[PDB]
RNA sequence: GGUGACCACGGGUGACGGGGAAUCAGGGUUCGAUUCCGGAGAGGGAGCCUGAGAAACGGCUACCACAUCCAAGGAAGGCAGCAGGCGCGCAAAUUACCCACUCCCGACCCGGGGAGGUAGUGACGAAAAAUAACAAUACAGGACUCUUUCGAGGCCCUGUAAUUGGAAUGAGUCCACUUUAAAUCCUUCCGCGAGGAUCCAUUGGAGGGCAAGUCUGGUGCCAGCAGCCGCGGUAAUUCCAGCUCCAAU
């Protein structure tokens, strides 16, 4: 049985959005250092229970 | 136990020899038979045409149509359920249109739901799912 | 049949326990410690000595004066002087194991650049080293991760050809010189 | 003004007639050398003419400083045509060869088989 | 008479044999049609000449199996040499240039060599390795010093921005040279060639195994997801989207 009309529903309907453009990201071994940097000597703050790197305030 | 003496060579040889037609996934692999069964003759993927499209009902817990294509292979003329990957991919696929169906990832046992479907459709006419579902390369026509 | 070359053979190995964690918050220092290029560049350095200390360990199996020990294993030890790692004759092998990462490091060319003053900060070292900037001996040397020996510590050096060095100042200053020049002038 | 060539590994080739040594070209920022120079250069040098010297190899590498090569001396023209291989020779205004282009023969060679022996068809050729 | 469960004899192989390969705590396990050695076959067999040397296929003799031209009497066919095409196919290069290197045959220093080298194609694969750096600001901070703290001196820092700023370089392009055989390619260098809106890094993921958001839209057991565990039935950390992050890069 099945009804092979609703292949593409959801694709379909859902409504489309821009990309937006800001930063080309800096890449090869600047993004690590941009990395390290911002996860190691840096910040480094008083702890606050753990941390959440792609977290939530 | 074990016979562990000195020129007992052979009867462990030969006891290690025949205690693998009692392994799975050996006599897979060295009897015949999936070489015999397989319709992709142990090939890592195979083309054929579409020759329809069929809806599968996939196994209790999750209810679902998983819309996957009948083929028939051009080497064997052996038949297949392949499912179609991804949403709204289905839509692609025209009868008599020529795909490259690979495996699932199980090697022979079908994937989660999808009752009995082993193949995975990838190629359309010289094209990939990937760049269609993506919108990178059109239809051809 | 043809001429050619084959033997050509990885320089690295990729980790098994894929992503630890504790092994990425290891390897990311070293990577920003010394400006690397990428991860791989650690498993490289990883690979390599990991075959020294096999190869040392392969020796501490053997009885001693024995004709190979006590050969392959100078050879072994003056390779490590020699770049300069063990020091003064530390030279008798066990000593080998104890070891780690941070010296093939650390005698990478790019260190020796701002360890010696001449870059400014470790990414300068990278760029001058790549931009033929910086010249060793009397060879102009582009390559960062080039494992200088001993010796050729005190020839690390600004190109005789480079701007700072001597001789033709660089197109941005050739360039904004003939526009005070031409454009102003 | 800055080139100073400096050679190595001198040999007096009794039997092939010859003098034949690496050059050691030296060169600041300036950008190779060209064989000529290095011919005339080479040749109030040994003090030969440049007529008889012949040089090939040439090999720069990096910074610019310095490129390697090899270069050679018979005692006169009449051996150097002789001892000497054509494309050195040719590379000169001295002695060059036919271009009929190698699939020109090939065609032609593979007829004057199917022709028997009357010459005047041999002749008739391509 | 000879051989046999110390397994013969029979059958099979996705079997040309070695030298090695990737895997690998030690021991194995599978692959080795793969350039080096050894064997075999030139559609298939058989027989043949000729030859020291061949049962020789860039010989021929039939047959079988293939196939070309035709004046219908007859004639010429062998890529498992190199190129190329067709078919097969998941699955693989140019009707390229040349004897300059290594070597070989000749009567021979002199010709020829698709043996071979050189270009082209070429994410089969391996090595190196750009995709930015730095000063001053504006700040955003945090170890000395100073301050009860708030503040400040500042040797330390680092975040984003203004790019404020010039310096440095290569990817390109292209005078010139080398190369080579002639190139090409590489190495050398004159001359031009970086302010992002550029000279623009992608592929999968983001519940767990497993590194990474109960961020925000939409659907609502559908579409769909999910190698396994699973999610989806009206706030989905799971679908389709947006923004952020992570891994390698
Ligand atoms: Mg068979
Ligand atoms: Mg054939
Ligand atoms: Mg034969
Ligand atoms: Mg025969
Ligand atoms: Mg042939
Ligand atoms: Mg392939
Ligand atoms: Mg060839
Ligand atoms: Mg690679
Ligand atoms: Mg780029
Ligand atoms: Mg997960």
């Amino acid at each position: 049985h099945g009804s092979l009309a609703r292949a593409g529903k959801v694709r379909g309907q859902t409504p489309k959005v821009a990309k937006q453009e800001k930063k080309k990201k800096k890449t090869g071994r600047a993004k690590r250092r941009m990395q390290y940097n911002r996860r190691f000597v840096n910040v480094v703050p008083t702890f606050g229970k753990k941390k959440g790197p792609n977290a939530n305030s | 136990g074990k016979c562990r003496g000195l020129r007992t060579a052979r009867k462990l040889r030969s006891h290690r020899r025949d205690h693998k037609w009692h392994d799975k996934q050996y006599k897979k692999a060295h009897l015949g038979t999936a070489l015999k069964a397989n319709p992709f003759g142990g090939a890592s993927h195979a083309k054929g045409i579409v020759l329809e499209k069929v809806g599968v009902e996939a196994k209790q817990p999750n209810s679902a149509i998983r819309k996957c294509v009948r083929v028939q292979l051009i080497k064997n003329g052996k038949k297949i359920t392949a499912f179609v990957p991804n949403d709204g991919c289905l839509n692609f696929i025209e009868e008599n249109d020529e795909v490259l169906v690979a495996g699932f990832g199980r090697k022979g046992h079908a994937v989660g739901d999808i009752p009995g479907v082993r193949f995975k459709v990838v190629k359309v006419a010289n094209v990939s799912l990937l760049a269609l579902y993506k919108g990178k390369k059109e239809r051809p026509r | 049949p043809v001429a050619r070359s084959w033997v050509c053979r990885k320089t690295y190995v990729t980790p098994r326990r894929p992503f630890e964690k504790s092994r990425l918050d290891q390897e990311l220092k070293l990577i920003g410690e010394y400006g690397l290029r990428n991860k791989r560049e650690v498993w490289r350095v990883k690979f390599t000595l990991a075959k020294i200390r096999k190869a040392a360990r392969e020796l501490l199996t053997l009885d001693e004066k024995d004709p190979r020990r006590l050969f392959e294993g100078n050879a072994l030890l003056r390779r490590l002087v020699r770049i300069g790692v063990l020091d003064e004759g530390k030279m008798k092998l066990d000593y080998i194991l104890g070891l780690k990462i941070e010296d093939f490091l650390e005698r990478r060319l790019q260190t020796q650049v701002f360890k010696l003053g001449l870059a400014k900060s470790i990414h300068h070292a990278r760029v001058l080293i790549r931009q033929r900037h910086i010249r060793v001996r009397k060879q102009v040397v582009n390559i960062p991760s080039f494992i200088v020996r001993l010796d050729s510590q005190k020839h690390i050096d600004f190109s005789l050809r480079s701007p700072y060095g001597g001789g033709r100042p660089g197109r941005v200053k050739r360039k904004n010189a003939k526009k005070g020049q031409g454009g102003a002038g | 003004d800055t080139v100073t060539i400096r050679t190595r590994k001198f040999m007096t080739n009794r039997l092939l007639q010859r003098k034949q040594m690496v050059i050691d070209v030296l060169h600041p920022g300036k950008a190779t050398v060209p064989k000529t120079e290095i011919r005339e250069k080479l040749a109030k040098m040994y003090k030969t003419t440049p007529d008889v010297i012949f040089v090939f190899g040439f090999r720069t590498h990096f910074g610019g400083g310095k490129t390697t090569g090899f270069g050679m001396i018979y005692d006169s023209l009449d051996y150097a045509k002789k001892n000497e291989p054509k494309h050195r020779l040719a590379r000169h205004g001295l002695y060059e060869k036919k271009k009929t282009s190698r699939k020109q023969r090939k065609e032609r060679k593979n007829r004057m088989k199917k022709v028997r022996g009357t010459a005047k068809a041999n002749v008739g050729a391509g």
